[PDB]
């Protein structure tokens, strides 16, 4: 049938592909699984931290000098990942501006937080993000992050399939809602209905693709605030010397 | 649904968007009366009784002198 989700509450485990007790697992994990099992799970064990621990492959790739994807052990601070596997950034932590952990659902995380953050399921899962899937985003000081952003937002928009209201109808007014503001035609109190409509969608939808669409909007509200209201005070003034003639 | 109805043209916030034009001008107009105020400026008691009197002896006189030629 259609690429629709189904209700949890029979969850897949007694009822789920035919109706069958199926269970669905990451390739990530299903293909780990062999070598963890014949090594010992101590020498995996061994790796991370307490109670993340494991090594995972992450894609870097955005605004470094060398894009790359290589696995490293979880907990690893981003500052030596960079650096050392990948291309160090065109600046090193000069002009970065901007880090999405996570894949495109999670969160950003500023200059200021991510110089010494660990990259693992905890660190920066106490800091506001998530590890979700470990495609961590570099921007630098010269790209519009409330572009970017945006583009993110109609990327989600052109996703969601539809079947409860919340996430569609709410997608689609992210949308609109993130163009506006990126070329700077709203107001402050519009920053504030879209944490409100950024906190509806999380909490009613589904599963998780509603989060996904509410996170990257809201990580970009609550770390990226003075610069979009330099946006919206700079269209502002630009608007009345145009009308004052 | 009320911000560019209300006022669009260039305010920064939702705040000092309208413009209203409702009431009163500053000042309150003036200062209105409410308190009755009759004034009695006639003649009061005198004036009137010794005119009246007057008049009467004299118009008495006048009826006299009229008879008088009449006769
Ligand atoms: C919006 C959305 C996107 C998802 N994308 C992926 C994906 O790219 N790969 C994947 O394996 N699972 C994806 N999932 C499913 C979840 O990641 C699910 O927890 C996972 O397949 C099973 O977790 P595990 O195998 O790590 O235990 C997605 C779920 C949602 C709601
Ligand atoms: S965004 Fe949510 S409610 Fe919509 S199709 Fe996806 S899981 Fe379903």
């Amino acid at each position: 049938k259609q690429g629709k989700p189904r209700l949890k509450p029979p969850f897949p485990a007694n009822a789920g592909l035919y109706g069958c007790p199926t269970t669905v697992t990451n390739v990530e994990t299903v293909a780990v699984s062999p070598t963890i099992l014949r090594r010992g799970p101590e020498w995996f064990a061994g790796f991370g931290r307490k109670n993340n621990a494991g090594t995972k492959l992450f894609c870097v790739s955005g605004h470094v000098n060398k894009p790359c994807t290589v696995e490293e052990e979880m907990s690893i601070p981003l500052k030596e990942l960079i650096e050392r596997h990948c291309g160090g950034v065109r600046g090193g932590w000069d002009n970065l501006l901007a880090v999405i952990p996570g894949g495109s659902s999670v969160p950003l995380l500023p200059k200021s937080i991510c110089d010494d953050v660990l990259m693992d399921y905890d660190a920066l899962k106490a800091v506001q993000s998530g590890l979700g899937t470990a495609a961590v985003i570099v921007m630098d000081k010269s790209t519009d992050v409330v572009d970017a952003i945006a583009r993110l937002s109609y990327f989600y928009k052109h996703e969601s399939c539809g079947q409860c209201t919340p996430c569609r109808e709410g997608t689609g007014w992210l949308w609109t809602i993130m163009e506006r503001m990126k070329v700077g035609n709203a107001k402050l109190e519009e920053i504030d209905m879209l944490q409100e409509l950024t906190k509806q969608i999380e909490g009613h939808t589904i599963c998780a693709l509603g989060d996904a669409a509410a996170w990257p909007v809201q990580g970009l509200i609550r770390h990226f605030r003075p610069e979009l209201e330099r946006r919206i005070r700079e269209n502002a003034e630009r608007e009345l010397l145009q009308a004052t003639g | 649904t009320e911000a560019y109805i209300r006022n669009k043209p260039g305010m920064v916030s939702v705040k000092d968007m309208p413009v209203l034009q409702d009431g009163p001008p500053p000042g309150g107009f003036a200062p209105v009366r409410f308190a009755r105020r009759i004034p009695n400026k006639g003649p009061s008691a005198v004036a009137i009784f010794l005119a009246a009197f007057g008049t009467f002896s004299w118009g008495m006189y006048q009826v006299g002198q009229g008879n008088k030629i009449r006769r």
